[PDB]
């Protein structure tokens, strides 16, 4: 199961169904065979065996995630959008039988945001149809940050379609520019590795800030250039070769303009990349043999890529690939005390009302954060506690 | 020489705590007698806190159906460390034992709230001589007299007014628990001997009562009098058609308390206005 959890999931699906069925025809609602149920599912599906010595269980449960990704995202031949929707109604079904829910919408959001920014996504229009089965599970809060992925996604692609016609008022631009705002705040990606962007891409970018400058005021733009791509191609090589890379291997390469070898040293110096993310870097452009050194001898693995060695571009470049693609992926306590004491005077309260009563009456230390007190009023109501009204507004009660 | 309140007797003590005669009569307790040094211990934390709220403990006896309270102890405060401080009751050499507690309500009246209720009930379960003290800071402040607020409660699954004070916001709370407790008439002691002695420095100040300003310091609380007397005696009427005995008193007691500062304002004036004509 641990090698290939994918057929692992199949197998739940397929014995629940079929369960219903048979008891309604001849055991007449059997007190035995109800029985039976709640106890095989619960002990040995929710959490299984091998999940103690292998060091590995935070991802036993987390499993789901990944197999609803696998539906959405872009592969080969898809089932169509009819028989899938029936399989989907009846996980919403089970999905609230899990305790930990919190850890759900993050993997998928994670996984989501690698989905979107890299236009990996299969049928957007059935993403929004997920996500909108998600907002009613728990409510807007729970999906806050998946519907704003989701949300300026389409801007930016009405965005970039009326950049192509603000281009044309001006000078045409040499190349085809794309680009994903995204937002801040509401995403995984922030930036953390400088760069120093090259001389050929450096016109475009300004034109694009200007079209934000116009269209938006006081908005900047934090650019992530580990997370853009590009199609780059060579025009003095015997063979067109149009290779797609990210934004540090197009700058590697396009280093090459003015000269035919270059050192580490110079390529760290000019581009300002750090030490480990340019050695990665280096490391799978090697794999791809676009650069090679001079000594072939040399094995990569038992020599240290130091700083000083001279690697030239392979002027008879003929690799019997035409297909190169470079763009691979490389306890507290003090807040539940907190809680019942203040809830003690007070028999009825609202649930934003008692945060702030809780949240910021004791910030001067261990500054709570709301989802762990969401968290643990919502492990405390669980526990008999404070047993919150049926539905009249969002008054938390106490006893009652 | 009188006294007798001291020289605690223990066996007296044992008896009485071993015969329990109070669990068969529920309106056992109907008298409070708070000595000098509790009342001057009590105003004194309770002003020394504002309008912040404080609580302590506070020691005594039980003799027949009064209950006697010799001293009182403040604490820290819910955390270890009003527990630790606790230990206190035990620690030093006093054979009075734990009577009760008392706390402030800075211009909040005079009553009980719920969770004072449940409080003292919780008490009263586990431990049978218990009384809860409301005496109000502020009230006493402004007024110049000191409000008592001894109000045992009634039992869990039991069925058997007076500063009625709270304008608006706290006035729904007095009205559902209002029933579930009731006041001890609070009679003071004093040693006599040493303190009675010892109290002449009371006559030293010889200034505030000389010039006490009374019928306007406590009007507001002779108005709440009035108002709480004219439906003590619409209920008197309704039984008519002993309450119109106890609405007589409480008219005597405002009447006489009225006509003591017009005493007053009328000796300053012979004392004062009437010299150098
Ligand atoms: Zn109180």
């Amino acid at each position: 199961a641990l090698n290939d959890p994918k057929m692992y999931v199949q197998t739940v699906l397929d014995v629940h169904k079929k369960y219903n069925a048979l008891v309604m025809s001849a055991f007449n609602n059997d007190a035995g065979f109800v029985a039976a149920l709640d106890k095989a599912c619960g002990r040995f599906i929710n959490n299984n065996a091998v999940t103690k010595m292998a060091q590995s269980s935070s991802k036993s449960p987390e499993l789901l995630a990944r197999y609803c990704d696998s539906l959405l995202k872009k592969s080969s031949k898809n089932p169509e959008e009819a028989e899938l929707e029936d399989t989907l109604n009846q996980v919403m079904v089970v999905f609230k039988y899990i305790e930990d829910k919190d850890v759900f919408q993050k993997f998928y959001a994670k996984m989501l945001a690698k989905r979107l920014v890299h236009q990996n996504s299969a049928s957007d229009d059935a993403e929004a149809s997920m996500i909108s089965k998600l907002k009613q599970a728990c409510g807007f809060e729970y999906t806050s940050k998946l519907q704003r992925m989701f949300q300026d996604i389409g801007v930016s692609k009405d965005l970039n379609e009326q950049f192509k016609k603000h281009l044309t008022n001006s000078e045409p631009l040499d190349l085809d520019f794309s680009i994903q705002v995204l937002s801040s705040g509401s995403w995984p990606f922030q930036q953390s590795c400088t760069f120093a962007l090259p001389s050929e891409l450096e016109r475009s970018y300004q034109r694009f800030t200007a079209f934000y400058a116009s269209r938006h005021s006081g908005r900047k733009l934090t650019w992530l250039y580990q997370l853009s791509k590009g199609e780059l191609v060579t025009n003095c090589f015997k063979n067109r070769y149009t290779l797609q890379a990210s934004t540090f291997q197009m700058a590697i390469l396009l280093q090459y303009n003015t000269e035919d070898a270059y050192t580490v040293q110079q390529l760290t110096d000019s581009t300002q990349i750090k030490m480990d993310i340019l050695a990665q870097v280096l490391q799978i452009l090697l794999k791809s043999k676009l650069l090679v050194l001079e000594d072939e001898n040399a094995n990569v693995d038992e020599v240290e890529l130091k700083p000083d060695t001279l690697i030239k571009l392979y002027l008879g470049y003929k690799n019997k690939k035409l297909r190169v693609n470079i763009n691979v992926p490389m306890r507290k306590l003090l807040i539940q005390a907190a809680i019942v004491r203040i809830m003690k005077m007070r028999k009825v309260l609202k649930h934003q009302q008692l945060l702030g009563e809780v949240l910021t009456q004791l910030s001067s230390r261990f500054k709570p954060r709301v989802p762990v007190i969401k968290k643990c009023i919502d492990i405390l109501i669980e526990k008999e506690y404070l047993e919150r009204v049926d539905g009249e507004k969002d008054t938390y009660s106490y006893l009652a | 020489s009188i006294d007798e309140i001291y020289k605690y007797d223990k066996k007296q003590q044992q008896e009485i705590l071993a015969a329990k005669p109070w669990t068969k009569d529920h309106h056992y307790f109907k008298y409070c007698k708070i000595s000098a040094l509790a009342l001057l211990k009590m105003v004194m934390h309770a002003r020394s806190g504002g309008n912040l709220e404080v609580m302590g403990l506070m020691l005594g006896k039980v003799d027949g159906e009064t209950m006697i309270i010799m001293d009182s102890f403040a604490l820290p405060v819910a955390y270890e460390y009003m527990a630790a401080y606790i230990e206190n009751a035990k620690q030093v050499g006093r054979l009075e034992n734990a009577i009760g507690w008392y706390h402030s309500h800075p211009g909040y009246g005079c009553w009980l709230s719920g969770i004072d209720v449940s409080t003292q009930m919780l008490n009263q379960q586990f431990q049978e001589p218990f009384v809860a003290v409301v005496i109000d800071p502020t009230r006493t402040i402004s007024a110049g007299k000191v409000n008592l607020g001894a109000f045992r409660t009634y039992p869990k699954g039991y069925k058997p007014s007076e500063y009625q004070t709270i304008p608006l916001n706290k006035i729904e709370d007095f009205g559902v628990h209002c029933k579930q407790y009731y006041a001890l008439e609070v009679s003071y002691f004093k040693s006599s001997l040493d303190r009675k002695l010892l109290e002449l420095l009371w006559n030293k100040y010889w200034v505030n009562t000389l010039s006490s300003s009374s019928l306007l310091t406590n009007a507001d609380y002779t108005t709440g009098q009035v108002f709480d007397l004219s439906e003590k005696l619409e209920q008197s009427e309704a039984q008519l058609g002993d309450k119109l005995a106890k609405a007589t008193r409480d008219s005597c007691k405002t009447t006489i308390e009225a006509i003591h500062g017009l005493m007053s304002q009328v000796i300053k004036d012979k004392l004062f206005n009437q010299i150098n004509i």
